[PDB]
C-alpha cells in the first residue's frame, strides 16, 4: 500500500447534545537506532 | 576520597578497566559472527 | 468472498460541508521519545531492568505530526 | 515427553530449543520478569 486517506467522521449530535471530540495525531514510522530503557517489567517507559 | 580526587577516581578507572575486559569477552560471546543462531543446536539435528 | 451483508439502499447520501475556519485550530503534540510515546518493539522481544540500542521502525522525536478532529454535524433543535 | 517438560528438569544444564532458538542453558525457576 503505498498511500493512504483519512476517513473523516461527522456525529450527528443533536445541537443541545454537540460534544468536543478527542483530536488524533499520525506521525510516520522510519527505521531510528532508539536508545531502549526496559523495567523488571519489561515494558518500555523511557527512550532516546 | 572524593569524585574531584584525581588518585580515588585512578583506583575506580583500574578496577573498570579489569571489568572493561571481562565485558568485551562476553559480549563476543553474544556477537553471532555472522551464524543464523547463537548456537547451533536445533539445526544438527530436526534441519539437515 | 466474504458476505459483508446487503448494502446501505439509501438514495442519496448525506450532505456534508466543509469549513476551513472552524478546523482551524492548531493543539500541537510533539512525540516524546522519553516518554516513550508511540513505540514499537523492532524485533518483538522483551528485555528486564537492562538498556540497549535496537534498529526498528519509530516516529521522530519531537514530531507534532498530521492533527485531524472529528466535529459534531450540523443539527437544529434536537433534530441532526 | 517428560525430558521436554521444563519442570523436570529444572535445575540441571540442558539444551532448550523452544521455538526454534537453540542454546546450552541451566534452567532454573524464579520470579517472573519481563513480558509475559
Amino acid at each position: 500500500i503505498k498511500y493512504y486517506s483519512i476517513i473523516p467522521h461527522s456525529i450527528r449530535s443533536i445541537q443541545s447534545d454537540r460534544k468536543a471530540w478527542a483530536a488524533f495525531y499520525v506521525y510516520k514510522l522510519q527505521p531510528l537506532t532508539f536508545l531502549l530503557d526496559f523495567s523488571v517489567d519489561g515494558y518500555i517507559r523511557r527512550a532516546i | 576520597f572524593t569524585t574531584t580526587n584525581e588518585a580515588f577516581q585512578k583506583v575506580q578507572d583500574a578496577v573498570n578497566n579489569n571489568a572493561q575486559a571481562l565485558s568485551k569477552l562476553a559480549s563476543e560471546l553474544s556477537n553471532t559472527f555472522g551464524a543464523i543462531s547463537a548456537s547451533i543446536g536445533d539445526i544438527i539435528q530436526r534441519l539437515d | 468472498y466474504v458476505d459483508v451483508g446487503p448494502d446501505s439502499v439509501k438514495s442519496a447520501c448525506i450532505e456534508v460541508d466543509i469549513q476551513q475556519t472552524f478546523f482551524d485550530k492548531t493543539w500541537p503534540r510533539p512525540i516524546d521519545v522519553s516518554k516513550a510515546d508511540g513505540i514499537i518493539y523492532p524485533q518483538g522481544r522483551t528485555y528486564s531492568n537492562i538498556t540497549i540500542t535496537y534498529q526498528g521502525l519509530f516516529p521522530y522525536q519531537g514530531d507534532h505530526g498530521d492533527m485531524y478532529v472529528y466535529s459534531a454535524g450540523h443539527a437544529t433543535g434536537t433534530t441532526p | 515427553a517428560n525430558d521436554t517438560k521444563i519442570a523436570s528438569q529444572l535445575g540441571n544444564c540442558v539444551e532448550y530449543s523452544l521455538y526454534g532458538v537453540s542454546g546450552r542453558g541451566v534452567f532454573q525457576n524464579c520470579t517472573a520478569v519481563g513480558v509475559r
